[PDB]
RNA sequence: CGGCCAACUACGUGCCAGCAGCCGCGGUAAUACGUAGGGUCCGAGCGUUGUCCGGAAUUACUGGGCGUAAAGAGCUCGUA
RNA sequence: CUAAAACUCAAAGGAAUUGACGGGGGCCCGCACAAGCGGCGGAGCAUGUGGAUUAAUUCGAUGCAACGCGAAGAACCUUACCUGGGUUUGACAUGCACAGGACGCCGGCAGAGAUGUCGGUUCCCUUGUGGCCUGUGUGCAGGUGGUGCAUGGCUGUCGUCAGCUCGUGUCGUGAGAUGUUGGGUUAAGUCCCGCAACGAGCGCAACCCUUGUCUCAUGUUGCCAGCACGUUAUGGUGGGGACUCGUGAGAGACUGCCGGGGUCAACUCGGAGGAAGGUGGGGAUGACGUCAAGUCAUCAUGCCCCUUAUGUCCAGGGCUUCACACAUGCUACAAUGGCCGGUACAAAGGGCUGCGAUGCCGUGAGGUGGAGCGAAUCCUUUCAAAGCCGGUCUCAGUUCGGAUCGGGGUCUGCAACUCGACCCCGUGAAGUCGGAGUCGCUAGUAAUCGCAGAUCAGCAACGCUGCGGUGAAUACGUUCCCG
């Protein structure tokens, strides 16, 4: 990263729903190296979330990102001795990849035993507002318009 | 181990590398088992018969 | 240890194996036996340089080329001291030996051979610079050679400090495979101890 | 190692497992492969002197 | 009989005994210490010491210098 | 303010040159930070180290660059350490005699063993004596005893960082400078532009190995479509190079072409074709030098010390001791899971006193017994796990976790108590995702799952060296930290 900018990896689209951003939160979820439980969990949580909902998955996804997706951060820079949280506006991919982060951060702290009624209710509830991930977009969004005092430095 | 007495992150790699084929010949023409156990060949190769 | 040794560096490619036959049972007791009798040739001939020891072995024939400088000491005119050596491996019992000794056309083009010269004249107590002077001439005074390197490392003029001194001329290029270099080493024994002698001899490149 | 260990060594055991490798050419016990008979540092001395027929370095 | 400055090898001693006009030689291979061979310069003389001139353009009349090597008074006025 | 002498040194100084150094600057790089993923420090266990004990807990390593390091294998051996019993030209070599035809083998008794005593077996020359050793020495052999601040050889580190020089010319009285400085670019002293410099070597790159495509040759133990013979046991068999594969030879990647920035330049961005596009991925290769860096315990070696001993044989014991501290790992703290049943796909390697299969007997380590192989055949089962399917568990110190502990066993070894591994039953401790801090990683990479090998009779291996399966997030940018 010091000569010039990395390049940038193709997404592949998913067969059956068509949109890279199913394959994005499958990619997200992934851990320990199993693809296959990781889109059968979010394939479940899809279902479920059609039958909750009554509304096809991919429009309360998009809904729930925007509800989640955030317009300002916070970096931090040293000077003198002294850290300062300048705000900053955020480019379209780290906010998309802020919010599914975010998502399947706060899918894991639930009570409800299982992975994929848990972010079927949160994606229910960052639809309504209801969830976790929401409150920490707030958050941050509170710390962008509060933290204004540190913005001419322009780092 | 490249180095005597530590130094275990260092080290080096050898091979030894055999190479067989096979011929295989029909019809013993009488004549060729005489000739065959006459032929000297290099002391790198070995030959056994079956 | 920065270099590695440049015979091995292109043990498949330039220079060719120094003992050649094959077996797998009796693998141990063949490498055992080359050791022993290439100890036992090291140790007995000294006062005539050796430039190589290659073995051959195959059933009960064996055959043992020693490339020295001068054969006259080695094989005297009644072979006195042939026939010692055949009978030196007989006791070691290497069974029968198709013994050949060859000599050498360019003993001032051999590394080894040089490096033993530059021991011997460092053991009379000459300068290391004055040797290492002459025994880079007279290896350019030959045509084909295109470069020399000869370094000595111990306890060089007797002084109680360690000392390597290097002094190169012409190519000497060890990262090239196909280049045939000829390495020597050898020891020099004097009253504080230890001397090493390295010489590198670039001679032109191969093309198979 | 010393020389009276390198004889005892050779020498005939009275048990079966009283036995060790020892290296021929130095006498060092430890790390010697049983196809060559010669410890690490014998080996790779002679690997590349060329004195082994057939080994040689590997790079792949 | 190191170089200035014509003339080198062996034995004995090894930082001891000793040499030396300047720089310096002796702790196991000393052309530098002592003795032997050999050599060189002089020669009824050969060396050392003391004194003076030279080399010293190093008190510079012939024939030197003062930014940083030693050397411009802290600055002016003015008597011979 | 004016202003000496005795004494003492063989120099004190001025300018500039090449290195080294600075708790002096300026640019440029690197998983250095940042942007992300997963960990260590919290628990139990395996190793290593510091410290403390005793008979020893053998020795070396000691910021980075020691701390799963020498050691790729400590019950005896190993073993170099402690106790005790022997031995002296000795556990191992060579030379002389004084003396020789015996040393050398198989048993008996004593003894913990080493070792001591009896019983049977005794030399090939050819008389000069030698091949052999039996006592006394004579020369001595033996030191894992010291000095890696006397050494050779080998190795680590900066670091695969990009530097180290020369020939001719020119510039300075001269050491010397120039080239090698400046601008740009690059992985790079790689290359371009200007400039008293013009060129060239060792370093960079290429030559070597491996992986990715095609072509030719090629058929055994490998492949097996089209053919026949076999039918549940399978290329299994006669048979074909058609497809693989095995292994020899060759082609193909060169900024080669187009468009835009470019100093009509290096190079950079995108595209066309192509299996691969910008050194395609990765190895071996470690320049000049720094660290009195490590190693007299791989080996060799100058000097110093013992030599009836610090040499050497043997029996037992220790390196596994533990009130603690540190480091590297394994298992976890569970539902992205546990247990039960079914279900198919990898690679490489090893095998002679070794792989060892079918059957038999156990519940299981395993006992019987031996087919086929010195090995593209026979064994590692037609070779695995994660995967996928079906059942259950419905959240607790738990159907987690396995420590610790009692009992009964299997294998190897003369011998498993101090001190091997594995099997069966039973109890089931800590551990609820971890403070300050801190580590690794930029694509088949991180994250994982299994398999093989070296050392080895057996393993303390959760280590090391390799192979294969499934396989992500992010890099805006050098402000700050490190080299």
């Amino acid at each position: 990263p010091r000569k010039g900018p990395a390049p940038k990896r193709p997404l592949v689209n998913d067969p059956v729903y068509g949109s890279q951003l199913v394959t994005q939160l499958v990619n997200k979820v992934l851990l320990e190296g199993k693809k296959s439980l990781a889109e059968r969990i979010v394939y479940g949580a899809l279902e479920q979330a059609r039958e909750k909902t009554g509304t096809d998955p991919v429009v309360t996804l998009k809904r729930a990102l925007d509800n989640v997706k955030p317009a300002l951060e916070v970096r931090s820079r040293r000077v003198g001795g002294a850290t300062y949280q300048v705000p900053v506006e955020v480019r379209p991919d780290r906010s998309t990849t802020l919010a599914l982060r975010w998502l399947v951060n706060f899918s894991r702290q639930r009570r409800e035993k299982t992975m994929v009624e848990r972010l079927a209710n949160e994606i229910l509830d960052a639809s309504n507002g209801l969830g976790a991930s929401v409150k920490r977009r707030e958050d941050t969004h509170k710390m962008a318009e509060a933290n204004r005092a540190f913005a001419h430095y322009r780092w | 181990i490249r180095s005597p007495h530590k130094y275990k992150d260092s080290r080096e790699h050898f091979e030894m590398r055999t190479h067989k084929r096979l011929i295989d010949i029909l019809d013993p023409t009488p004549k060729t088992v005489d000739a065959l156990m006459r032929i000297d060949l290099p002391a790198s190769v070995d030959v056994n018969i079956q | 240890g920065q270099k590695i040794n440049p015979h091995g560096f292109r043990l498949g490619i330039t220079t060719e194996w120094k003992s050649r036959w094959y077996a797998d049972k009796q693998y141990k007791d063949y490498v055992k036996e080359d050791v022993a009798i290439r100890k036992l040739l090291a140790t007995g001939l000294e006062r005539a340089g050796i430039a190589d020891v290659e073995i051959e072995r195959t059933r009960d024939r064996v055959r043992v080329d020693i490339h020295t400088a001068r054969p006259g000491i080695v094989i005297g005119r009644r072979g006195t001291e042939a026939d010692r050596i055949r009978a030196d491996l007989e006791k070691l019992t290497g069974k029968q030996v198709q013994l050949n000794i060859l000599e050498v056309k360019n003993p001032e083009s051999q590394a080894q051979l040089v490096a033993q010269g530059v021991a011997e004249q460092l053991s009379n107590r000459v300068a290391f610079r004055r040797a290492m002077r002459k025994a880079i001439q007279s290896a350019m005074r030959q045509p084909n050679v295109k470069g020399i390197r000869v370094q000595c490392s111990g306890r060089l003029g007797g002084a109680e400090m360690s000392r390597s001194e290097f002094y190169r001329e012409g190519r000497v290029p060890l990262h090239t495979l196909r280049a045939d270099i000829d390495y020597g080493l050898y020891e020099a024994k004097t009253t504080f101890g230890r001397i090493g002698v390295k010489v590198w001899i670039y001679k032109g490149d191969i093309v198979g | 190692a010393k020389k009276a260990l390198v004889h005892k060594a050779n020498k005939k055991p009275k048990f079966a497992v009283r036995a060790y490798t020892r290296c021929n050419k130095c006498g060092r016990p430890h790390s010697v492969y049983r196809k060559f008979g010669l410890c690490r540092i014998c080996l790779r001395e002679m690997a590349h002197a060329g004195e082994l027929p057939g080994v040689q370095k590997s790079s792949w």
